[PDB]
């Protein structure tokens, strides 16, 4: 259900901000962190959760170049996240309510660095994007 | 219960908003990434493509009504419930809106908020924004009962 | 993501229920208008939106056996209810915030008239089954 | 705001409620349903399939306790925020409850009454209790801010 235009539109800005996606990443995860306190158990093995750690540097470029991978595949999802919906639900416990929340902070990420190609369509075909890779990442729950 | 921190990233942010510019971009993301809710503005005239909400003045009108809304809540946001509960009743009870729209409405503010202040909406700030979102969705929803 | 535990679950109580096509989907939409008050306004054009009206009787049989497509086509429920996706999204205008609501009243509905079939397993399948007819019904939206 | 027909629905059935019976069977449900849900109770042991988590005896404990609380709500229902306080902030913050799963446990008990009470928990009796769990699941999630 991502239309042609849609995967045109998270194609380039994907291209536009790929080169960032270890900035983006922290960002996006260290804002899930802070504006979503309930998320912050998850990661309350780090001993710093702001957007300067290291650790969520770190982790915030593996987010990112996995959704990467996603856009690379973009026509099948469900592949490309299915070893990562098992870690998610047998390994790492991951509510699955929480995966829209993250897909939130990477849309906030990219209106704020990139407002002029974040526009309201491109906006739409991402946020399609983030919940088909969201429902990929739940499929494996139950 | 809001601390002065708080407090304070919403009213120093809320003086430099422009309700016109940030409500107008706000509901056309609204209605552009939620299309469904194009079914509860009828009155609008044609909302159904991007092109055509981006450009409609009724839409921008509206907008603008909601985000000096938005600014009655931050007036009151010691009990936005109490202040919002006429407006609740009436999404309720006249439009029939389901609450999860209002998340959707408030997802699209942030991000508004986000484009517009860049670097400066950083994620203390947005902690806050998305507190003070928190706090105006469940006062829109309250009177769902 | 239906297990074929969850299609054998799922064909068992439906094959157990379906002859009651009609009262059962009478009392879901009933229900759904009665407890979930917000979607009154999609019936508004009946009469009467009790379940003892004529036209929830008639509406309700409509919706079970477009339920029963689905299960009698269980592996390919993005076909089965393409067609009313289209419908609803295009000429209903409905939310799709509603298709959860519905779906849950079918299985109170289930409960109540077959509470010894309708175990914690059946539930499971049932609850996927539905959730994933709901996610068809949504996919023409945008 | 209760209507006195509500206020009716709730007590009357709520007088035949077997809380060990319909507490143990709605929390079963949500473990097994919506199995996520087996993280936030680690302290049952094994509660990973369906049998197990029939017939775990504190996953039955833990449901009677869940039932009374419910019992708590209905003799406060006129303010169950105020009164449900303390258990709000605990799974919130001790607890770190996403709130989305206080609906899914809400569906759970409703399909319990239903399958424990059939033709008696007619569509009227059905919508109050409707109302009842959405004023507890409100009441629950209020603490999270
Ligand atoms: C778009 C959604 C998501 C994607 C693409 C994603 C991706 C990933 C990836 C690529 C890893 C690393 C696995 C490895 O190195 O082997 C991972 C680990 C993890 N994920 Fe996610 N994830 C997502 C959502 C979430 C959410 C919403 C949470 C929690 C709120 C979460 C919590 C974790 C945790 C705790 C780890 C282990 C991290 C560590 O130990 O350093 N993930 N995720
Ligand atoms: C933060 C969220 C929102 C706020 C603060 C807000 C506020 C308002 C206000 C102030 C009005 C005008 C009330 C009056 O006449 O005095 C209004 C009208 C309306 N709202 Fe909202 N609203 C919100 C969200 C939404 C959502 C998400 C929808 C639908 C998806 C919705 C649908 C409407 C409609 C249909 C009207 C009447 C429009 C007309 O003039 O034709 N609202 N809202
Ligand atoms: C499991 C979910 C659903 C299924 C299987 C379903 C199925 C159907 C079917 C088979 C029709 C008849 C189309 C025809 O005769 O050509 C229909 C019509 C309709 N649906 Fe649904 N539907 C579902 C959910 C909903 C929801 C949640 C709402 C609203 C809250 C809704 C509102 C309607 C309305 C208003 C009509 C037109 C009815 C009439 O005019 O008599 N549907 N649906
Ligand atoms: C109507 C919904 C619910 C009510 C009325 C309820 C009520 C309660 C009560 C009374 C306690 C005991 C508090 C004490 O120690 O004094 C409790 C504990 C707990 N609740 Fe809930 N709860 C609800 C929903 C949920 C949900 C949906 C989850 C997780 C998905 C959850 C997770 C827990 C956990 C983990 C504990 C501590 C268990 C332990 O003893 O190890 N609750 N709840």
């Amino acid at each position: 259900s991502l239309t042609s235009a849609d995967k045109s539109h998270v194609k380039s800005i994907w291209s536009k901000a790929s080169g960032k996606a270890e900035e983006l990443g922290a960002e996006a995860l260290g804002r899930m962190l802070e504006v979503f306190p309930n998320t912050k158990t998850y990661f309350s093995h780090y001993a710093d959760l702001s957007v300067s750690s290291g650790q969520v540097h770190t982790h915030g470029k593996k987010i990112l170049d996995a959704i990467t991978t996603a856009v690379n595949h973009i026509d099948d999802i469900t592949g490309t996240m299915t070893a990562l919906s098992t870690l998610h639900a047998k390994t790492l416990r991951v509510d699955p309510a929480n995966f829209k929340i993250l897909s939130h902070t990477i849309l906030v990420v990219l209106a704020l660095y990139f407002p002029a190609d974040f526009t309201p369509e491109v906006h739409l075909a991402c946020d399609k994007f983030l919940a088909s890779v969201s429902h990929t990442l739940a499929t494996k729950y139950r | 219960e809001w601390t002065d921190s708080e407090r304070f990233a919403i009213t120093t942010l809320w003086a430099k908003v422009n309700v016109e510019s940030v409500g107008a971009q706000a509901l056309v993301r609204l209605l552009v990434v939620y299309p469904w809710t194009q079914r509860y503005f009828g009155a609008f005239g044609n909302i159904s493509d991007a092109a055509a909400i981006a450009g409609n003045a009724q839409v921008h009108a509206h907008g603008k009504t909601v985000l000096d809304s938005v600014g009655n809540a931050i007036a009151h946001m010691d009990d936005v419930a109490d202040a919002f509960t006429a407006l609740s009743t009436f999404h309720s009870e006249t439009l029939h809106v389901d609450p999860d729209n209002f998340q959707h409405f408030g997802d699209c503010l942030s991000i508004v908020l986000a484009a517009t202040f860049g670097t400066a909406y950083t994620p203390d700030v947005q902690a806050a924004w998305q507190k003070m979102i928190a706090v105006i969705i469940s006062a829109l929803s309250k009177e769902y009962h």
